[PDB]
DNA sequence: AGCAATAAAGTTTCCTTCCTCCTTGCCGATAACGAGATCAACTTGTTTGCGGCG
């Protein structure tokens, strides 16, 4: 849920760098954002840091 | 109600089969009989059956002593699915390098959509559009690019 | 995260995170009303309480629990005792490319060899393995590698012969007194689940052959391997740091041995007659006609090195027990013959090792030691050895003086 | 003899008379759920205790009231085995008698207004086996019994707490059964002071108040009156001649007329008795003399009401004129003999800030309470809480008891609440002491230590489900209607169950039973703890229980308690140890009268010893006179010494009676090494029984009995004679007299086969008897799994001896031939247990079905059609047991293994596998399965088939059964119709039903065909309800936790024999390795050519003295050559008297043996069987210090015709030659364990790690990594090597990045590094910053 | 062999769409019972610091 422990805007994605449309995903191309949906994107396991 | 976390018709039917599990305990004298739990709560069997997961499997913690004094916790006897391995992305951009192997020898777009949908996670249609032929012929050299990479061996089936 | 039935766990901590946050928008609800001051005052102790539980929960105020009557464990016991980062995680750490076993004896060994349980080190050394089969060409890639080997073709043993000749491992014993607790030696292979041991380390690790376990590290790169053969390999770690004593002593068995030998009775055969050297000893005890144990005259040749550094030799005759004889052909051309002219006590063999170390340098002394095993445990077994309720003996005045 | 007895025969040395045959062993279980269940009427136990004590219940307001009156149980439906078959607790359901009984509130007690008697169900209940056990959801389980420390009444001192005074405190506790503790002691400065519960210091004379007393009455009681008197002008005064005693005179000290003690002077005794002589008390003494004194009590002018000087308050000569001027002629003080009378209470009292007794109780209050506002009423109910309301306080009598025997009252019961005076002789008592009177006293002494047992346990547990319940009753009497509130509408039974469910479950003491061997159940359950509640702890329990004191004398065993933490807390009860009915303990003695011991027995306490004087056994009796020596070591005091002999009033029974049965079955103890027998004896039930059961010769007599009451075995029920044998059952038919006329008298018996452990063992049952042959009742008819003709079977016996040899024993190491392998005979089973299991998702149902996709046929080959092994099967790691699959979902895949799809083109159900397989490293045999599933499910096909095959086993056994009764039955049918005329062949060729019409005459006999008929339709009756009941409890389903749809479960066996590594050892801590095995060749053998068996090390005999491992070594030779005469004789087939008469003189050997034994009783066939039997070799009972004597083993060994000593010449197998010396030579009988090979080994290369912080995890279960400690880091540092221990650090450990660009280069060939930073450092930065901090690093 | 056509089949999208359910928030109707404690801990223990505490 959002606005609260997990809320996964801030820490990241439980859908591990997943953009909002779910171009870019899973370590794979760190730094890109997502052309589509402008989502401008960090924290591929930063779940651990952020 | 701001503490739990679980719905509320939930607790009501929990309830509802407290009062009415020993009120018909009562009666009866003795346990379990759930053909009784049934009937008396005359909506079907899967309700009951389903609720009882929904309502009776509560939370539990993470660092509980494991049990004849602190040998371990329940921190150590953890287990996932979801774990890396490092030879499946190695063979995968091997296969990768293959697919580019196989279709470099082949026509100009066809070569150009599945690299560059199949490489950089780019838009397959897209040059469905720019082309404007109706897929047919990609439909086509698709298959021909698989019947190609079955001229291959490679295990992790 | 979840359960396999569906059920969860957890970390107390949100939970306190939680209070903390109802309380405070509590606070903002009844201050957008401006409402009587009291609410508000137990509205921040409650909130600055739920604070320093957060931090430490049972410090000032007594401490919040669950259900269970247990704490909600705070921050600080995540860097606190045995169980904070520092000496649970951080500095004692667990391991991969480690295994452990059983442990037996391997007399007949040398000194740097250690026994090895086939299957154990054929799992340990399985990359480089699989780097060599693709190197061969036989698994051109690393499945068929795999296939073979979990399929156990006679190649698979030779490789592993390839590779771990040369290819030294360290050993532990738990715990670490003394920094010989460890070693570092060299592997050969057997055929079952437990590993042999060169006997006269058992003092090193404190070791006794009733149920011990040892585990088994690995010099993975190249400077591990080197240190550990330069360094805590066995010819290296022989004397204490502590105190200049060689500490590789034999204890209790090869000492009886020679004891039995180097003894010098009067009463059986051969007494007094006429020898050129001990390889006439050999020829008559090896038949059986002699006692070894009997004073008798024969002929010796010793040397000395008195001159600047080079050799003196010289011979003559001694009337000597004939084990002397025999065990002067060992010696490694350094000594007198005074050396031998007793009946041999531990202190004597200490002094031996220490002497022959402090002129001859050092190889030769480990040598003159394994050998010292090696015929010592033979003539045991040859000695004729065991006990009986008729050798307990009761002095007849014990009676009369109670 | 018995039957059993005459099977096989065990000789004896014993040369002391027996008086006892052992007990009952575990009788004391037995007793307690016995006794808690039990409805007594009157001396309440457990239950009833229980009801009787929460005696009923009434309203918030007082208008109505339910009421006990008694109770009842059912009995199980299901029995025994359904129960640990199906996955199920064994209990009882409970069933209570309930009068609702309400009284108008109109009228004054009007109790006609309602009465609702009726009867109540509520909860269930476990109970016990005739063994000890109870089962738990199909789980066989041990609670403890425990010790801790009685209620009541406590004194101490301790000795200089503040050490700067070097000085003693001395104090006084007070500990109810139930309640509030409280404590009393005195300050560096001689003042009381009190606390509850460890509550802060307090004044104690501030409860005195409190308890509505003025200090006048205070120091009435504490004080006794120093009167002085005031006539006219001048201070005389009273005086006790001994007050003045060691004391010296203030002034001149005299009569009226006449002098006795002079200034400066001390009054000596002299004047103490011319004082008491002479009739004086009344003595002139200076006004001066008070000036100090304090006031006894508060004096005022009685006009005005002045306290001209306070009460406990210091005296002068200007008070003593207004005194004497008030109408004062009489001054009471107190007596300070500061030696003996310290006025301590006058201290304390002149420190105390209080007078009003109500502001006192509000001072506790607002200490106990602190904040709350003092509202008086509440203060009162504290108060009378913590001590006075039969709510929250109880003694438990025996506090009551042992405390008046503190007080030296009479009473031994009382209330289970105090008294004031009581208290006021705590007060007394320890003041008394402080001036020195008495002594505290001990704790290890045993008779402070009060044992304590189940029944009590579960009482406490219910009674609290009792009070939950009262809470919630109590809401609704005072409220809702009566007329209509049915007694039973207005409960609950949950939390009764709650609370017995969870220490029979929850509790450290309910435990897992040991399934290893006999002696470990049997001494399991005899074992003894200080721990968990109301009991002790490790580290902050020290050394001074741990030791020994001797009051456990012939009550505890010494040296049987672990090596670990828990030394000597932990520790078996003796053998003939009993408890006292309180929960103490208690030991048979023999009396000694006159001299003589006369043959009776007393039960005699851990107190009562300490009075008398005991005799020891090992004293030569002087055969019906007395103790023949005049100086007999007895022992009283905690001690021995040496005595008369008319002297005695006891004597002990035995010489055994301290030990533990595990310790008192090694022979020869009475020579060697306390610790040695230790860990024998400790090792001795860690073993493992062999496939066989292989004797041994050397014993102690015991055996048997262990054999017998660890009820593994059949038994001989009722006597008879077998009917029906097989490898799986019998039948028994019972013996006429004892066939009671109602039941057709047959047992039958069932056996156990092949059956899992709790150590995962194999498990059995075998006959040791034949067919056709007559039952004695009592004697056992079938085996269990590690003994043999009911005695206990638990190793082997073999040869050996010793020697060094080539360095294969070094320390201890062992080393064996290769024959013994070919032999299996230390081979054995470990079968294991594995499950799986359909669940109900989210989406919907798992299920179980053969089809899976992307398999081997190979695989499913061996499978059924739902996907189910076909037993008897042989199996591997990696092979598959369960097609089980899941329904799933979907997900959002990348162009990855989109393309490995489009290669490999095998499509993705919407399932997935979830199968049961076999472990890595595992591999072995199937030979059963079950299968269980709910009620209202389809039973999957195969569960159907095992439920139709069970029905088929079922109905088969019970057509066994009732064909059986129902043939003999047959036997009147027909025998009745011949009463009434005669078809001699008639009757018998035509068909046997149609007899009925048969030559048929009137008068009595149609009543014989309607009876005949009549018995006919019973039976078959019986048949179809039986059947019924039966059908049904098979065919129910199954009860089951929420989201279950059905599970399997499969057992598996694989058989384990030795490989080098595997531990050994014998009954004297000569534990053993072994490192190698011999062929047979190389053996040393002999001048006979046999070759020896095992061989061993003999530098430890001395170095540890475990040396009666000798002495039955010469034994171990020795009576296996009788056996070998007679097997020569019996394959020379001499003659029968020759084996009378050599078996005879076998038995006539010994001096003074206490059996002795004749065979001209005895058969021929008997001589056969037994010779037959001996062949192997004759066993013998050694007791433990009655044992035989070197002229016997050299007498045995004489007629065994070889060397004396038996140690004698052998030869090499390697080379062929003679050793030195001769060697002893013989047997012992050794054994193995479960410290395994296999069960121990592991490696790990790579897999698993943690997901917190990513590193490895350890256990063989779970792949695991080993760890390395900083003890092995300062070693490393030690000789300094850098790269190491990096490496270990980084790659091995943490860095991830580390691990894998490693194993890159590895496999590339290349051999080297690159580091980084572990991830856990970064972890404690965050925790550290989150603690609001700005930890932070200085780059380069 | 390369190239397209017609026809057929399966779709994914995808979008509404109207049934149905489900969940977020609020406010209400007789009258008065009692300031908690509630089921625990057993006092490790020696050394050392600091606040009182004279
Ligand atoms: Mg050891
Ligand atoms: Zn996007």
């Amino acid at each position: 849920e959002r606005d609260g422990l997990f809320c996964a805007r801030i820490f990241g994605p439980v859908k591990d760098y997943e953009c909002l449309c779910g171009k870019y995903k899973r370590l794979k191309h760190r730094g890109v954002i997502c052309e589509k949906c402008g989502v401008e994107v960090t924290q591929t396991k930063v779940r651990r840091e952020r | 109600r701001s503490r739990d976390w679980v719905p509320r018709s939930v607790r009501r039917n929990a309830r509802e089969v407290a009062q009415a599990i020993g009120q018909l305990e009562q009666e009866l004298g003795r346990n379990a009989t759930e053909t009784e739990v049934a009937e008396r709560l005359g909506i079907d069997i899967a309700d009951y059956r389903q609720m009882l997961l929904d309502t009776n499997n509560s939370q539990l913690f993470s660092y509980d002593e494991w049990r004849e004094e602190h040998g371990d916790s329940i921190e150590l006897v953890t287990d996932d699915h979801q774990r890396e391995n490092p030879l499946q992305q190695l063979l995968d951009s091997n296969l990768r390098q293959r697919v580019m192997e196989a279709i470099e020898t082949l026509p100009e777009r066809e070569k150009l959509v599945l690299t560059l949908y199949y490489q950089e996670e780019l838009n397959l249609k897209e040059i469905g559009a720019v082309l404007e032929v109706g897929e047919s012929r990609v439909s086509q050299l698709h298959s021909q690019a698989i019947k190609r990479l079955r001229t291959k061996l490679g295990k992790l089936l | 995260v979840p359960l396999d039935g569906g059920r969860f766990a957890t970390s107390d901590l949100n939970d306190l995170y939680r209070r903390v946050i109802n309380r405070n928008n509590r606070l903002k609800r009844l201050l957008d009303l401006a409402a009587p001051d009291i609410i508000v005052r137990n509205e921040k102790r409650m909130l600055q309480e739920a604070v320093d539980a957060l931090l430490d929960n049972g410090r000032r105020g007594r401490a919040i629990t669950g259900s269970n009557k247990r704490p909600l464990k705070s921050l600080a016991d995540m860097i606190k005792g045995k169980q904070g980062r520092f000496r649970q995680n951080l500095l004692g750490k667990r391991v991969d490319y480690s295994g452990r076993s059983v442990i037996t004896v391997g007399p007949y060994l040398r000194l740097h060899q250690c026994g090895l349980p086939k299957k154990m080190a054929l799992e340990l050394f399985k990359p480089f393995i699989y780097g060599k089969l693709e190197l061969r060409g036989l698994a051109t890639t690393i499945k068929a590698a795999k296939k073979m080997v979990e399929r156990e073709e006679a190649v698979v043993w030779d490789i592993l012969d390839e590779v771990i000749r040369e290819h030294p491992v360290l050993l532990n014993r738990a715990p670490t007194l003394h920094r010989l607790g460890i070693q570092a030696f060299e592997p050969v292979l057997i055929e079952g689940k437990a590993i042999q041991l060169h006997p006269l380390v058992c003092a090193a690790y404190n070791a006794d052959f009733d149920g011990d376990q040892m585990a088994v590290h690995v010099p993975l790169t190249l400077e591990a391997q080197l240190e550990a053969r330069a360094l805590m390999m066995s010819t290296n770690n022989i004397l204490s740091p502590a105190n200049g004593e060689p500490i590789i002593v034999p204890s209790q068995d090869v000492v009886l041995g020679l004891y039995y030998m180097t003894r010098d009775c009067v009463n059986a055969k051969g007494e007094g007659m006429v020898l050129t050297g001990p390889k006439e000893a050999e020829r008559l005890y090896r038949s059986g006609l002699a006692s070894l144990h009997a004073r008798v005259k024969v002929r010796i040749t010793e040397y000395e090195k008195d001159a600047n550094g080079e050799l003196v030799a010289k011979t003559s005759l001694k009337d000597t027990t004939v084990g002397r004889a025999i065990l002067w052909m060992i010696v490694p051309k350094g000594l007198p013959y005074s050396i031998v002219n007793q009946a041999l006590g531990k202190k004597a063999i200490s002094k031996m090792l220490n002497t022959c170390y402090r002129i001859l340098g050092l190889k030769p002394t480990v040598i003159f030691a394994d050998q010292i095993m090696y015929t010592g445990f033979a003539y045991a077994a040859r000695s004729g050895a065991s006990v009986g309720i008729d050798d307990m003996v009761i002095p007849e005045k014990k009676h009369e003086i109670i | 003899y018995s039957y059993t007895e005459k099977k096989r025969i065990r000789k004896d040395f014993g040369k002391r008379p027996q008086v006892l045959d052992v007990p009952y062993l575990l009788s004391i279980q037995l007793d307690s759920f016995q006794k808690f269940i039990e409805q007594d009427p009157e001396g309440q136990y457990g239950l009833e205790a229980a009801f009787r004590s929460v005696f009923p219940i009434q309203s918030y307001s007082g208008n109505s009231e339910l009421q006990y009156v008694s109770y009842r149980l059912g009995e199980p439906v299901f029995d025994v085995q359904e129960c640990q078959i199906r996955g199920v607790t064994y209990s009882a359901p409970l069933r209570v008698k309930l009068r609702l009984v309400i009284y108008e509130r109109e009228a004054p007690e009007g109790t006609v207004k309602d009465i609702k008697e009726q009867e109540v169900y509520m909860g269930e209940i476990p109970l016990m086996t005739d063994n000890g056990t109870f089962v738990i959801n199909g789980t066989e389980r041990v609670i403890v019994s425990q010790l801790h420390r009685s209620p009541g009444v406590f004194f101490d001192s301790d000795k200089g707490k503040t050490h700067s005074s070097g000085k003693v405190l001395y104090n006084a506790r007070i500990i109810p059964y139930r309640g509030s503790w409280l404590d009393f002691e005195f300050d560096p400065k001689d003042n009381l002071f009190v606390r509850i519960d460890r509550r802060r210091k307090l004044p104690a004379t501030i409860i005195l108040r409190a308890l509505n007393y003025t200090t006048e009455q205070i120091l009435d009681l504490f004080f006794e009156k120093v009167i002085f008197e005031i006539r006219d002008n001048k201070l005389q005064m009273e005086l006790v001649p001994e007050r003045l005693r060691g004391e010296t005179a203030s002034f001149d000290i005299e009569a009226n007329g006449k002098v006795y003690v002079e200034k400066g002077r001390r009054i000596t005794a002299r004047h103490i008795r011319q004082l008491e002589k002479d009739d004086v008390k009344l003595i002139e003494v200076p006004v001066e003399y008070i000036a100090g004194k304090v006031v006894a009590k508060d004096y005022i002018d009685e006009s005005t009401g002045e306290l001209i000087c306070a009460a406990n308050m210091e005296l002068s000569l200007d008070l003593l004129a207004k005194l004497s001027q008030s109408g004062h002629k009489r001054i009471e003080t107190l007596f300070t003999n500061d030696l003996d009378h310290g006025p301590y209470i006058s201290e304390t009292l002149r420190v105390d800030p209080t007078n009003d007794r109500l502001s006192a109780l509000v001072e506790i209050y607002r200490m106990m309470r602190p904040g709350e506002p003092p509202t008086r009423e509440a203060a009162e109910s504290l108060f009378e809480n913590l001590f006075f309301s039969e709510d929250r306080y109880d003694l438990s009598a025996v506090g009551r008891m042992k405390f008046n025997r503190s007080l030296l009252r009479e009473e031994i019961e009382g209330s289970g609440i105090l008294s004031k005076d009581d208290i006021i002789d705590v007060m007394k008592k320890l003041i008394d002491i402080r001036n020195g009177k008495g002594e505290v006293d001990d704790i290890d002494h045993l008779g402070n230590r009060r044992i304590r047992s189940v029944g009590e346990m579960a009482e406490n547990q219910f009674r609290v489900g009792l009070v939950r319940v009262e809470r919630a009753v109590k809401e609704r009497l005072s409220l809702g209607d009566l007329d209509t509130l049915m007694p039973q509408d207005m409960i609950n039974a949950k939390p009764i169950s709650a609370a017995v469910k969870e220490f029979f479950g929850s509790s450290q003491l309910s435990q897992f039973m040991d399934q290893n061997n006999p002696l470990s159940e049997i001494t399991h359950k005899r074992r003894i703890s200080a721990l968990g509640p109301g009991g002790l702890t490790r580290e902050r329990a020290g050394f001074e229980v741990r030791d020994v004191h001797p009051t456990h004398y012939g009550r505890v065993c010494p040296i049987e308690t672990p090596e670990g933490p828990n030394i000597g807390l932990i520790n078996s009860l003796s053998v003939y140890a009993q408890t006292n009915e309180y929960g103490f303990l208690e030991t048979p003695y023999r009396k000694v009268t006159d001299g003589v011991v006369t043959d009776e027995i007393h039960y005699l306490s851990a107190i009562e010893e300490g009075n008398y004087v005991i005799a020891q056994a090992n004293s030569n009796l002087d055969e019906e006179g007395h103790f023949v020596e005049d100086l007999v070591t007895c022992r009283s005091k905690g001690e021995s010494s040496l005595f008369s002999r008319d002297q005695v009033d006891y004597m002990d029974v035995s010489t055994q009676q301290v030990v533990s049965v595990g310790a008192s079955l090694i022979p020869f103890l009475e020579h060697d090494d306390a610790n040695r027998a230790l860990m024998g004896a400790n090792m001795q039930r860690q073993a493992v029984p062999t496939l066989r059961a292989d004797k041994p010769l050397v014993g102690t007599g015991m055996e048997r009995a262990v054999a017998v009451d660890s009820g593994v075995t059949a038994v001989a029920k009722r006597g008879g004679v077998v009917q029906y044998v097989d490898a799986s059952r019998i039948v028994i038919k019972v013996n006429e007299d004892e066939m009671y006329p109602g039941e057709a008298g047959i047992d039958i018996y069932n056996l156990t086969k092949y059956t899992r452990s709790n150590q995962n063992t194999c498990i059995n049952q075998m006959p040791c008897v034949s067919l056709g042959e007559p039952v004695e009742r009592g004697d056992v008819l079938a085996d269990g799994p590690s003994t043999d003709l009911g005695e206990l079977a638990l190793g082997q016996n073999m040869r050996v001896a010793f020697m060094p040899w080539n360095g294969y024993n070094f320390e201890d190491s062992i080393l064996v031939s290769e024959r013994v392998v070919q032999e299996d005979r230390f081979t054995t089973i470990h079968i294991q247990e594995l499950a799986c299991v359909s669940r109900d998702t989210k989406l919907g149902p798992e299920e179980i079905t053969a089809d899976i996709p992307n398999v081997g046929e190979a695989a499913l080959s061996k499978l059924d059609e739902s996907g189910i092994v076909y037993i008897g099967a042989e199996v591997t790691g990696g092979d598959i047991l369960v097609g089980k699959v899941t329904p799933k979902g979907e997900t959002q895949l990348t162009p990855e293994e989109k393309l490995l799809r489009a290669i490999f083109g095998e499509k993705a159900s919407d399932v997935k596998d979830s199968s049961l397989r076999v472990p890595n490293g595992v591999s072995g045999t199937v030979i059963d399965v079950q299968v269980f599933t709910r009620d209202g499910v389809e039973k999957d096909k195969r569960a159907l088939e095992i439920e139709e095959m069970q029905l088929k086993q079922a109905k088969k056994d019970l057509s066994e059964e009732l064909q059986i009764l129902e043939a003999g039955l047959f036997s009147r049918i027909r025998a009745v119709l011949v009463a009434g005329g005669v078809e001699a062949e008639k009757l018998d060729k035509l068909p046997r039903d149609r007899w009925l019409e048969l030559g048929l005459t009137d008068e009595e006999k149609q009543n014989q065909l309607e009876q005949l008929a009549e018995q006919y339709d019973e039976l078959k009756h019986e048949f179809e309800k039986k059947l019924e009941a039966k059908r049904r409890k098979i065919t129910q389903g199954d009860d089951l936790a929420p989201g279950v749809l059905k599970i399997v479960k499969v057992y598996l066996a694989v058989k384990r024999r030795i490989q080098p590594g595997d531990k050994m050892a014998g009954r004297h801590g000569n534990k053993g390795v072994i490192s190698k095995i011999n062929p047979i060749e190389d053996m040393p053998y002999d001048e006979n050519g046999t070759p020896v068996d095992i061989v061993l090390n003999p530098l430890g005999v001395p170095s540890r003295m475990n040396i009666g491992q000798i002495l039955e070594t010469h034994l171990g030779m020795a009576a296996k050559g009788i056996g070998d005469k007679i097997n020569a004789m019996l394959k020379q087939q001499q003659e029968v008297a020759k084996l009378r008469e050599f078996i005879q003189r076998a038995y006539d050997l010994g001096a003074d043996v206490r059996q002795k034994v004749d065979l001209s009783t005895f058969s021929d066939e008997e001589v056969m069987r037994l010779a037959e039997n001996l062949r192997k070799g004759m066993p013998i009972a050694t007791p433990v210090f009655d044992g035989a004597k070197e002229a016997e083993i050299k007498e045995l060994l004489k007629l065994g015709d070889l060397p004396t000593s038996g140690q004698i010449r052998l030869y090499d197998g390697r080379t062929g030659e003679q050793f030195e010396r001769p060697v002893t030579v013989g047997y012992m009988y050794m054994l193995k364990l479960n410290h395994l090979v296999d069960d121990k080994m592991h490696a790990r290369s790579t897999g698993s790690y943690s997901l917190v912080t990513q590193q490895p995890l350890g256990g063989k279960a779970q792949f695991g990594g080993q760890r390395f400690g900083e003890m092995e880091v300062w070693a490393l540092e030690a000789y300094g090597a850098a790269y190491t221990l990096q490496e270990m650090l980084t790659v091995k450990s943490d860095d991830v990045n580390g691990r894998t660009k490693m194993y890159k280069n590895i496999v590339d060939g290349n051999h080297q590094m690159e580091p980084g930073m572990p991830e856990s450092f970064n972890v404690l930065l965050k925790e550290i910053r989150s603690l609001g901090i700005n930890i932070e690093l200085e780059d380069e």
